[PDB]
């Protein structure tokens, strides 16, 4: 089927997140980072899951995933390899911690 | 981690 019931309620999250409404504190995620040009060049080093909302989204529309959890397994895996790069005194992972909370109870609010 | 190298998305 196209996108069953989780995974329509996963693609209505990512496009939140992924809103400009968030837009402000949620850029980081929008993307992956332009390491080089970051002068991260130990980032695929760091990073061994290095995934993003498009990239999510992307997945979800060759309709890779078969259920919510594992979209919420992917995008929190995001979430996860920022905080894995970012030490705590760093912008991305107050962005990251925010960005948490709204797809936390997006996810919270969603039935399974 | 304790360094390595941070983003650069200082004041972005």
């Amino acid at each position: 089927g196209k996108l069953s019931e989780q995974l329509k309620h996963c693609n209505g999250i990512l496009k939140e997140l992924l809103s400009k409404k968030h837009a402000a504190y949620a850029w980081p995620f929008y993307k992956p980072v332009d390491a080089s040009a970051l002068g991260l060049h130990d980032y695929h080093d760091i990073i061994k899951h290095p995934m993003d909302l498009s990239t999510v989204k992307r997945k979800m529309e060759n309709r890779d995933y078969r259920d919510a959890q594992e979209f919420a397994a992917d995008v929190r895996l995001m979430f996860s390899n920022c905080y894995k790069y970012n030490p705590p005194d760093h912008d991305v992972v107050a962005m990251a911690r925010k960005l948490q909370d709204v797809f936390e109870f997006r996810y919270a609010k969603m039935p399974d | 981690h304790n360094l390595l190298r941070i983003k650069q998305f200082l004041q972005s």
